[PDB]
Formats: structure tokens, C-alpha cells, sequence
């Protein structure tokens, strides 16, 4: 399993991160999320052949937040 | 046409999500109140779409009908 962290404008208060954690951990392959609002971030680690950091990012994107990459880490 | 909904928004950031599946669906003219958690939208797309657009917040959202 991989992590990816995609950074996230938009989050105000905990109820966003709340939103975006409690549904992308309902997506099937993600292992463990863990959204901070200091950074402004995502940490996800992941079941590789399920999820990519294309398809966790655009997850994220469509819910009405901007989402981009910023770091993939792996083996 | 103006369609209304209702949207269970907790913070201003909830709000700002709203007004972006919106933006993203196009061919839209919306007001959102989050004081009240509703949604306005005049849009020639159809109920199913914009109701469709709105739950991809995460937020539970329900169809009140028109104004209009
Ligand atoms: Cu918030
Ligand atoms: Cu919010
Ligand atoms: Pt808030
Ligand atoms: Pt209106």
C-alpha cells in the first residue's frame, strides 16, 4: 500500500473535514485517511491496484473542493 | 425555472462547496442562504441533475419544489 497527499483549499471548519473524511474512507481500497485543516491537506494510504492518486484527487475535487497533488509516497 | 432545495450546510466552508458542484455543472444562476441550509437554482438542467449536482458535497440534500 501507497500514500498520497493532496493538498485541499476550502476547508473552513471541522464539519469539512469531517465531509471529506467520512466519504473518501467509504471508498473501497483506501486503507486510511487523515485530513488535516492546518496544512490544508489529505493524507491517504491505499490499496494501489483499487485507487490511484488521480482518482482519490478527482474524489476529493468533485465533492466542491479544490484538490491537487502534492506528494506521492510508495515503494 | 427555479428550483429550490434544501442543503444541510454546517459552515461557511460547506457553503463554499455548494457554490462549485454548481459552478463545475455550468448553465446555472444559484443563490445559496446558509443561515436557512437552502439552495436556490434557476437552470434550464433538469431537477434529477441539480439535485444530483448537490449530493456530490457529501451533504444530504432533499428536493422543496419551486418558488418559482
Ligand atoms: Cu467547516
Ligand atoms: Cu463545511
Ligand atoms: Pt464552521
Ligand atoms: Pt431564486
Amino acid at each position: 500500500v501507497n500514500s498520497v497527499t493532496i493538498s485541499v483549499e476550502g476547508m473552513t471548519c471541522n464539519s469539512c473535514v469531517w465531509t471529506i473524511e467520512q466519504q473518501i474512507g467509504k471508498v473501497n481500497g483506501v486503507h486510511h485517511i487523515k485530513v488535516s485543516l492546518e496544512e490544508k491537506n489529505a493524507t491517504i494510504i491505499y490499496d494501489p491496484k483499487l485507487q490511484t492518486p488521480k482518482t482519490l484527487q478527482e474524489a476529493i475535487d468533485d465533492m466542491g473542493f479544490d484538490a491537487v497533488i502534492h506528494n506521492i509516497e510508495g515503494r | 425555472p427555479k428550483h429550490e432545495f434544501s442543503v444541510d450546510m454546517t459552515c461557511g466552508g460547506c457553503a463554499e462547496a455548494v457554490s462549485r458542484v454548481l459552478n463545475k455543472l455550468g448553465g446555472v444562476k444559484y443563490d445559496i442562504d446558509l443561515p436557512n441550509k437552502k439552495v436556490c437554482i434557476e437552470s434550464e438542467h433538469s431537477m434529477d441533475t441539480l439535485l444530483a449536482t448537490l449530493k456530490k458535497t457529501g451533504k444530504t440534500v432533499s428536493y422543496l419544489g419551486l418558488e418559482i
